[PDB]
RNA sequence: GGACGCCCUGCGGCCGCUCAAAAGACCUGAACCCGGCCGGCCGCCGGCCCGCCGGCCCCGUCUCGAAACACGGACCGAGGAG
RNA sequence: GCAGAGGCCCCGGGGGCGAAGGCGGCGCGCAGGCCCCGCCGGACCGGCCUCUGGUGCAGAUCUCGGCAGCAGUAGCCGCUAC
């Protein structure tokens, strides 16, 4: 349930990269599209704009896709899919995936349980006693 | 499709847009219009066979067969191999009409884990597959090359297993998924025939055997090729930055005398 | 775009969307292959000791780019079957 | 084939590759090779020579079977003889039992003489012979010969 | 920020690997350029480079190429990194050992058959790794005829052909016609 | 898998069989296992419901013994006696609950003089069957 | 395909009933838009407890050059072009 | 990222012990996007390799469907009259 020290992960935007105009029409989706106008505010990035995505914004490759409890996720979706996390993932964890029934999720935590493997999502889909 | 409407466009000064409309200013034969043509509409002339030279088709089958014979190809392609004897398998086998007794030669040579897994795996496919004729998918596994026996009615309807003879080998069956290492279960007769099959397939020599990637390292670390090796000019040291002014220690790196 | 390009040869399609049909796909391939075993099947099966072939003569291919090799011909002559003493009927 | 081409990845860009200034128009240029002697002099002269004209006499049919000549070399004689019987005929030499290759036979009209034949005897036979390959056949020691 | 482009002349772009889907290929290039990496030697540098040629400029070296080419030295090992072809032209093909890439059928028997040994990458790796009594032979590029017909027939000095049939008189008569 | 090509393994094409079958076809489809007493007495598996037949259901709702009174052959479904949905008032007419004749066995026929030939024809092509066909 | 009780002059309301569920004239039920309650004071970006300060013209488009008193575009969903 | 095909998913992938989808909210990714969680929903759904495309929308006086402000607005002023 404890992972491996890791160094500070650092995020350089906390924010979404929302596309240009996405706030002014219900029609134009909040997805980022890159600005590709002649006369783009956006493009030209002129003050007050909003950021643009770069690959200067990426994060560190050390902590990259590093959940915040300092581990990695592997999605499983059985009990022989934890072979990935019983083969020596000391770095990574596990997430159950949403299809799998409460009956398959209690098999595969006990699974866990045994390995020491952690299990992301362990209180989902557990409502009362069946 | 989209054409037989009679839409001719009503024209600039109307306040409409200029696509073709009906008689009521319904829109019409155009992609975006509803009922229209597609814009480039599908047609039957698309080329659908693509044209494979007979050597390639012959080294294809070739080397899928030579894959057959590697077990460690065989386990990645997913089939239950812990128990077979041996891999390539050839099992004596006299016309079996049972698929009782299919099974039970099955049994005894190993590859009856192999027909489970694929009997469990029978399922409903997710997709419009299912509307279309294709309702089932069932994981393949072994396949039965025959000649002299009528194996095929005891193994036929076993789940998973496809049989072929061995005068027309096909590297569907063989490479399943384009994915070398098919499980094949050899009748004795068609195995002791393979070399008479290649030998009669005329003007065809075999492609000739090639190194693999183990014995090129063995190679390599033999002892001539490293005779030859030389050992390389120690690295540069690249260091830092320091202010070496401040520091006694930093400016003795540099001014050993001044310090 | 041009640089040097072999100028086409190739003629414009004719009648393409109204007209004689001048396309012919060829999917009635492996059933027309198919058809024509089963007919000569039949008709094999209509004369069993009767070959389906009737002898035919060789003949020297036609020019002189074949002049020295041999092909089947329509039928033999009247001074050939002489030589047999064969009357054509 | 469709996913891994140019046109899926000029999607968002408007143009499509084309040109804001100037963009896919219908036949821009004109259809076919129409312009050569006026708008596109310059491509019809850089890169045709001898588009426009007429250069010779003019046969209405010409007859393909007539016209065929193949050609062989003197060089590529003795590869016409099967490699078992090659061997034994270069050592032996035999003027007495030279090999009489009929290149009619093996689909060839003329013997040209591009290169060399070994130093052995030979024997051709042939519709038709070049200068220079009676020279290098008679040197060999073979005879040149006419066959019907 | 910096003026880098005033004397600078762009980076030129080479093939660093071998396109081939191949694995022999690929096998081939790693093992040479480990030695070379690992030995500096100019002939495993060549080979390196050579394996990861496109077909077009690796041009097959015929079986009467290779016996001029190596007349006066017949010990050493003539190295092609494409495909020995036969010339049925030659008669009498001398003895001499070859390491191709490949081998032609008819090529692999004249040469066994006079008693030259056709080698391997593979075995030359193994034997004489570094290129020891070795000379790397190179097929005519320019033989291709694509090649040939590069340029602007019609222009003066082009000394090239046009493409395709053309059959008229303007500029092709002469440097005056048209 | 099936070998003659006349038929059809098209879910469209065997789904409007079903659908829209002639009476004849859909009276066989709506067919019923005989139970292992008349199995040994008629000597044939199933044999299509009719409407004096004591039928068991082994189904999940409504699972129970009755005797077929109505066969509603465009639903495919049949009513026993007995079976019936849940009452709003107890003085309502009952409402019988529609049961598919698959989810249920049959334990009594009514045998006519056209079922014991019936009976007779299939027991007479199944020994012909069992003579290696 | 809506038990029964209640209140209706009645229309119809209500309570609940049948059902796994109303799914009640119909599966799921989005966006636009609207009404009740319920906070808040008002667009985007950045900082901070978060309402103040600082930056911020309307996009697409041809165009030397568009916030343009150039053009198209009320809104939203689906379809819509190498 | 989408929709299909041929495979794989170590006792034979996930599913009425709840599929797709809808609605909110975290997380992860430079981002396209992905994942999970609660709720609604009520039978299907994929990850990966190979394959195929009628494969991604803000615009086109775009098509078709809905629908807003305007707006309880302009109007309901021929034929004498109740």
């Amino acid at each position: 349930i404890h992972p491996l020290p890791h160094k500070i992960i650092i995020k350089k935007r906390k924010n979404k990269f929302i596309r240009f105009q996405s706030e002014r029409f219900v029609r134009v989706k909040p997805s980022w599209r890159k600005p590709r106008g002649i006369d783009s505010p956006m493009r030209h990035q002129y003050r007050g704009q909003r950021p643009m995505v770069s690959i200067g914004y990426g994060s560190d490759k050390e902590t990259r896709f590093m959940l915040p409890c300092g581990f990695f996720k592997h999605r499983i979706s059985t009990v022989h899919e934890l072979k990935t996390l019983f083969m020596n993932n000391k770095t990574h964890a596990a997430q159950i995936a949403h299809g799998v029934s409460a009956r398959s999720r209690k098999q595969i935590l006990e699974e866990a349980k045994k390995m020491g493997v952690r299990v992301l999502n362990a209180d989902a889909k557990l409502r009362k006693e069946e | 499709a989209g054409v037989q409407c009679t839409a001719h466009s009503w024209g600039p000064g109307r306040a409409v847009a200029r696509l073709p409309r009906k008689h009521g200013g319904i829109g019409a034969y155009a992609n975006f219009a509803r009922g229209g043509h597609m814009a480039h509409p599908t047609t039957v002339i698309r080329r659908w066979c693509r044209k494979v030279n007979l050597n390639q088709r012959r080294y294809a089958v070739a080397s899928a067969l030579a894959a057959s014979a590697n077990a460690a190809l065989v386990e990645a392609r997913g089939h239950r191999i812990a128990d077979v004897p041996s891999i390539p398998l050839v099992v004596d086998t006299d016309n079996v009409t049972k698929t009782k007794d299919a099974l039970a030669i099955i049994k005894a040579v190993g590859v009856l884990r192999d027909v489970e897994r694929c009997k469990d795996s029978r399922h409903i496919r997710a997709g419009r597959g299912k509307m279309r004729n294709r309702r089932y998918i069932t994981r393949k596994g072994p396949l039965v090359i025959y000649n002299t026996e009528d194996v095929a009615r005891g193994f036929r309807n076993l789940p998973g297993v496809d049989l072929c003879h061995v005068s027309s080998i096909r590297l569907l069956e063989l490479a399943p998924g384009s994915h070398p290492g098919r499980l094949i279960l050899w009748t004795k007769s068609a195995f002791a025939s393979l070399d008479d099959v290649y030998a009669a397939k005329q003007n065809y020599t075999l492609p000739r055997s090639c190194i693999t990637q183990t014995d090129i390292e063995r190679i390599l670390q033999s002892d001539a090729v490293q005779k030859t090796f030389v050992p390389k000019r120690d690295p540069l040291v690249i260091e830092r930055k320091v202010d070496p002014f401040s520091s006694k220690e930093a400016l003795a790196r540099l001014d050993p005398s001044g310090t | 775009m041009g640089r040097n390009v072999a100028f086409s040869n190739m003629r414009r399609y004719k009648c393409t969307n109204k007209g004689p049909n001048l396309i012919k796909n060829w999917f009635n391939q492996p059933a027309r292959k198919i058809r024509r075993r089963q007919t000569r099947l039949q008709k094999a099966k209509a004369i069993f000791p009767c070959p389906l072939q009737k002898l035919r003569p060789s003949v020297t291919r036609c020019s002189q780019k074949f002049n020295l090799t041999q092909r089947i011909g329509r039928g033999f002559t009247l001074r050939e079957l002489q030589g047999v003493g064969l009357s054509a009927g | 084939p469709t996913r891994i081409r140019k046109s899926r990845k000029r999607r968002g860009h408007r143009q499509m590759g084309y040109g804001r200034v100037g963009g896919h128009r219908k036949h821009p240029s004109g259809r076919g090779k129409a312009g050569g002697l006026q708008h596109k002099r310059t491509s019809f002269d850089k890169y045709h020579p001898g588009y426009f004209g007429k250069l010779g006499m003019r046969n209405y049919h010409v007859r393909r079977n007539i016209e065929y000549n193949p050609t062989i070399n003197i060089d590529k004689i003795w590869s016409l003889i099967p490699e078992e019987q090659r061997d034994g005929f270069l050592q032996r030499k035999s003027t007495t039992e030279a090999p009489v290759v009929d290149v009619t036979r093996f689909g060839f009209f003329k013997v040209l003489g591009r290169g060399s034949l070994p130093q052995c005897p030979i024997i051709i036979k042939a519709r038709y012979f070049s200068s220079d390959a009676e020279k290098k056949l008679r040197e060999v020691g073979g005879v040149p010969l006419l066959v019907p | 920020g910096i003026d880098l482009k005033t004397g600078i002349k762009k980076r030129k772009v080479e093939r660093k690997e071998p396109k081939s889907p191949n694995p022999y290929i690929r096998l081939l290039h790693n093992a040479f350029k480990v030695v070379y990496e690992n030995t500096g030697e100019d002939f495993t540098k060549v080979l390196t480079k050579r394996l990861c040629l496109s077909k077009t400029n690796r041009p097959v070296l015929s079986v009467s190429r290779l016996a001029h080419l190596m007349h006066k030295r017949e010990d050493k090992i003539a190295v092609v990194a494409s495909t020995v072809t036969n010339d049925e032209r030659l008669v009498t093909i001398p003895r001499m050992t070859i390491c191709a890439l490949k081998f032609s059928a008819t090529a692999r028997s004249r040469i066994e058959k006079a008693g030259g040994r056709c080698m391997s990458f593979d075995e030359l790796l193994a034997e004489k790794p570094t290129g020891d009594n070795c000379v790397l032979l190179q097929g005519r590029r320019s033989c291709r005829a694509v090649c040939k017909k590069f340029g602007s027939p019609g222009r003066p000095n082009s000394h090239v052909k046009p493409k395709g049939e053309h059959k008229g008189r303007r500029g092709a008569r002469g440097r005056h016609s048209w | 898998m099936k070998l003659n090509s006349a038929v059809t393994a098209s879910r469209r094409k065997c789904r409007k069989a079903y659908f829209t079958a002639n009476a004849e076809t859909r009276a066989k489809m709506m067919s019923s296992r005989l139970s292992k007493e008349l199995r040994a007495e008629h000597k044939i598996k199933t044999m299509p419901i009719r409407r004096g037949d004591i039928v068991e259901i082994f189904t999940g709702g409504h699972k129970g013994t009755g005797k077929v009174v109505e066969v509603r052959r465009r639903d495919y479904k049949i009513c026993v006696e007995g079976i019936n949905q849940k009452a709003r008032n107890p003085e309502a007419k009952p409402v019988p609950y529609p049961i598919h004749p698959s989810n249920c066995i049959i334990k009594e026929l009514y045998m006519n003089g056209s079922r014991y030939r019936a009976i007779k024809r299939r027991q007479e092509r199944n020994a012909e069957r069992l003579a290696r066909i």
